[PDB]
């Protein structure tokens, strides 16, 4: 819902919150670290070690508990005072950028188990906004974002 | 009799730890002036001390497994050298200033399975732990991981040490050590993960930095 | 409750409109100094998901320095947006196109670009619309618009033929005519004149072919001598402010917004 | 000082903004029957630069006998000024130029005259301007013009090329459509969306390239029948009141001054 | 009936940014307090932001020769690009930062010997000079050399610039500029030392800093 | 907290110096005739282990009948060794 409004419009700031649901058992148990990495969204964030990751804002649930999500609130970081939609654009151009950094998952702890339960744990991410301020309309069909 | 004004020669000028003794010097010209946003570019708190050099760091990172026998040292830490590093940002305060005086907060983070059994005792250690009995631990400030109880523990410690500040260049001995030991061993049956990942973090409280120095190390 | 129905579960609303305005403003700090307790939650119970989300410390930011809000639905479906275009062959035809809420439609017969992505945004559709019109190419060409509602005789959508109907009830459901000379444009509103409660744009079937037509445009043109160039019109929608939108729809997918 | 720095020198302002007006009036003699004091001064001591000059006895200059004061800037450039021109050869054909307040850019495309001077008189410009385009040559044929942000799609700048993109994304932006025949001309406020705070207009390299444009104006014509004669356009810049002009600059050396 | 105390599970625990969620959590064991010395240390100023972040620094150094012509450039500087530096205290704290907005303080020393003669102006150019009159040097913030009557000139400026803050790892363009020029050439007679040494200080005042990040480059 | 850490948990001093006197004195019975809530606790939680412990019922042991108190440090250690 959030991109389908947000595809409209040329510039968005705000505050975005991803709500991330893990489906465990009452008997897996682990921990996950998810990091915000403030930058353009071109930074080459895959050679970022797991101490190296605490630097940045960073926030860590734990598996099995009485409640299944953490709300993850990413601050406004920015040098702008809006991002822009770049993606009716066809080539990346530096200085103009959509997102405000990437958000990193991790492992923290390992997923330990016992034998006769599943061996992973599927997390939904959700996605939100909150204060939220978008202007400028356009028509833009978003596509879909693979890794 | 009128006064013609003229330059005033001498002046001293300079900022925190700096001075300037001008014979010649002249007025300072600014331009504009300080403005404040009406719309902020970044609502995130503008960084200080407190937000850099304070924050929590992940230390550590170990595996309590069922191979280690009572009273095994599933981690052994000290804790300010592994904090002064190029990974995590209390650096850049602490690599530019000789001496700090400074809290600890400690907290560890193991993760059971309901269905594996087992303790631990995480203490924090001034200087080192020389003889001292192990049974002993829990004199030092600490907690006890229990598989059953609780995952988390948290630690706060002053600045205990026999002198006036920690010189980080060259360290005269560590002022805390971490140590985590098997308080009773680590048990399953047959299926269950045979381990279980531990973690640290750790950070500093009431931080005091002192001496600028241009020595790089 | 009234029905008869009783628990001991707190019933709370779900999905209210209008949490929060589209622009930035006041209305310190906004979370900081006490905890994050608003970080952990259970997001199926329905008490717990209307917690306000915090997790680090954060700053009010400012005032947004533009003065109108662009994510009111008013203003931003304001802007007329497209709809057609056609073009007559020859002298002395009709054309006649619905307003079409249906999705199944696919353009060029069908609402196009943005109206095809926001008629889907919400379940009901009630009230009257502004309609703009754009003429193009030849000139000295007088032509008569009517507007039909549903159920009511019309000729055949989205097709030229020559006119099936009279002049007296052409202009019994009221008509514009205008000359393409003078003006080159026009912008009329449309009334709301329906049997329906109001006109929903997601359906299929039986009741897609009639709860989903606003009505039916109609225009007519003479005097057009085909040895002049070629007659273009267009057709652009926009939204007055009595009309009303109702119980919010899931956004459509990438592969069902199409354009022309 | 908040920032902790201390000394014992008067720290003073230097190049205060709008010091007087820029037209003769009384807000007697102005120096006189004392001395000169302002005739000695040490130019380097920003305390003692700010020191009236006087040197001679004079008098105060009466008013000024008209009205306006043109040494405002809201008055001198709310004239509007040469920006370019350009002239359709075929039907059909799109054409898009971006405002571009850089001075890297050498005319024809780019800022001519006064423009390319005026805006090179200050660093940072921010807010609304008003267009006017105007219309010569053919006559019965309808355009459309859209103001598209920097940093969204767009074609070519500067390049008379046939469309690439749909009338629909088009008509999202906004846009007027005119027919030469009726006006001749358009004049319309260009509104400001930007990411960026303000936009400079001295600027090299990789900087110049993104905070220097202002929005790129666009113009389609179509039922352009080349029979007829050549069809041409101007465009002319103004600004409103809501523009605001900040840190002034050292003004363009005359090699640098360019004319269209 | 009586209650029988028992662990508070779920707990949120943090600092500065950094957050923890945990299900299984416990209270945090304290010992001792935060302590204060009768007798000082350190008795320097404790360190801090404005201590280590706003000082002054030696940015550039070169020397003004009489074999310059008029309008030479004695000095072409990139301020903020060169207080970004490992050699520099405020680089800690810029290091781990994303972004900054910030005004600037510069000095700017000669040291003529009487029997020269000659002339510099100093301005603070923002972004580029671009094209325009080098004459003209004096509408932007300046100060004027001369070594008849001052070697040292100051100017403060606030933050001038399209953006909201200065990027450091990937800069947009360079926030300010700092030009020398040779406003009269420098003349002697015979004997006298052919040069001037000519020094740059400058600071940081108002900084503020936000983006905290992994990214060490 | 000062260095603006935040949680919700009580934060709780462990192991004070100092919490009784190394001499029998009184400063009725200690524990009885309610029930032994402080025979059952989580030694992991510092909260919980500054509970009184008290199992059985008991009374209070009456007075030391020598003067000085042998666990204090100042007049243990004075002794020279």
């Amino acid at each position: 819902a959030l991109a389908s409004i947000c595809q409209m419009f040329c510039f968005w700031r705000g505050d975005l919150v991803f709500d991330f649901q893990v489906f465990p058992t009452k008997y897996h148990s682990g921990r996950l670290l998810f990091c915000f990495v403030p930058g353009n969204e071109l930074i080459d964030v895959t050679g970022i070690t797991l101490k190296q990751a605490t630097t940045a804002p960073c926030a860590v649930m734990d598996i099995a508990g009485v409640q299944s999500t953490l709300r993850f609130r990413v601050p406004w970081i920015s040098d702008t005072p809006y991002r822009v939609n770049r993606y009716t654009k066809e080539a990346h151009q530096k200085g103009e950028y959509t997102a405000i950094g990437k958000l990193i998952v991790y492992c923290y702890n390992r997923l330990t188990s016992p034998s006769n339960v599943a061996h992973h744990v599927r997390v939904n991410v959700y996605l939100s906004a909150i204060n939220l301020e978008c202007f400028a309309p356009l028509y833009h069909a978003m596509d879909v974002t693979t890794q | 009799e009128q006064m013609i004004q003229s330059v005033d020669r001498t002046a001293v000028t300079g900022a925190s730890y700096f001075t300037s003794v001008d014979q010649s010097s002249v007025h300072t010209a600014e331009v504009g002036s300080h403005q404040i946003e009406p719309l902020k570019t970044s609502v995130d708190k503008p960084g200080s001390k407190k937000t850099q050099g304070e924050k929590f760091f992940l230390i550590h990172s170990a595996r309590w497994l069922t191979t280690h026998a009572l009273f095994h040292e599933v981690a052994k830490l000290d804790v300010v050298k592994l904090l002064y590093n190029e990974q995590f940002a209390v650096q850049g305060l602490l690599r530019y200033h000789t001496y700090a005086r400074f809290g600890i907060e400690i907290q560890v983070q193991i993760n059971p399975t309901p269905f594996q059994q087992g303790g631990l005792i995480c203490a924090m250690v001034p200087g080192d732990q020389s003889y001292g009995s192990i049974a002993s631990l829990t004199v030092y400030p600490h907690g006890l991981l229990n598989c059953n109880i609780n995952n988390v523990v948290r630690i706060k410690v002053p600045f205990i040490y026999t002198r006036g500040a920690y010189h980080f260049k060259d360290p005269q001995y560590p002022v805390w050590e971490l140590t985590i030991r098997v308080w009773s061993e680590l048990n399953i049956g047959t299926g269950t993960s045979a381990y279980t990942s531990l973690n640290v973090l750790a950070r500093f409280t009431d931080l005091e930095l002192h001496g600028l120095t241009p020595l790089s190390t | 409750d009234d029905s008869g129905g009783f628990s001991t579960t707190v019933s709370t609303e779900q999905n209210v409109p209008d949490p929060q305005v589209g622009i930035t403003t006041m209305r310190m700090d906004v979370s900081g100094v006490q905890a994050p307790v608003g970080a952990i939650t259970t997001i199926e119970d329905p008490v717990l998901a209307k917690k306000v989300p915090e997790t680090f410390p954060e700053l009010k930011p400012g005032e947004s320095r533009h003065t109108s809000d662009h994510m009111s639905i008013y203003k931003f479906m304001g802007r007329s947006h497209f709809l057609c275009t056609f073009t007559f062959n020859s002298n002395n035809k009709e054309y006649t196109f619905p307003i079409t809420l249906s999705s199944t439609s696919n353009p060029p017969h069908g609402l196009p670009s943005t109206l095809r992505w926001f008629f889907n945004l919400f379940q009901l559709y009630r009230g009257p619309l502004d309609l703009t019109i754009i003429i193009t190419g030849a000139t000295d060409v007088d032509g008569m618009a009517w507007f039909t509602p549903v159920g009511l005789a019309v000729d055949t959508p989205w097709v030229e033929k020559e006119s099936a109907l009279q002049i007296d009830y052409k202009t019994a459901l009221g008509a514009v005519r205008f000359n393409t000379r003078r003006t080159g444009n026009i912008q009329i509103r449309l009334p709301w004149y329906s049997y329906l409660y109001a006109v929903s744009g997601a359906l299929d079937g039986l009741g897609d072919k009639t709860d989903s037509t606003f009505g039916l445009v109609s225009i007519q043109i003479a005097n057009y001598n085909h040895s002049d160039e070629y007659l273009s019109f267009s057709c652009y929608l926009s939204v007055t402010e009595q009309s009303e939108f109702y119980f919010p729809r899931a956004p459509l997918n990438s592969n069902a917004m199409l354009s022309t």
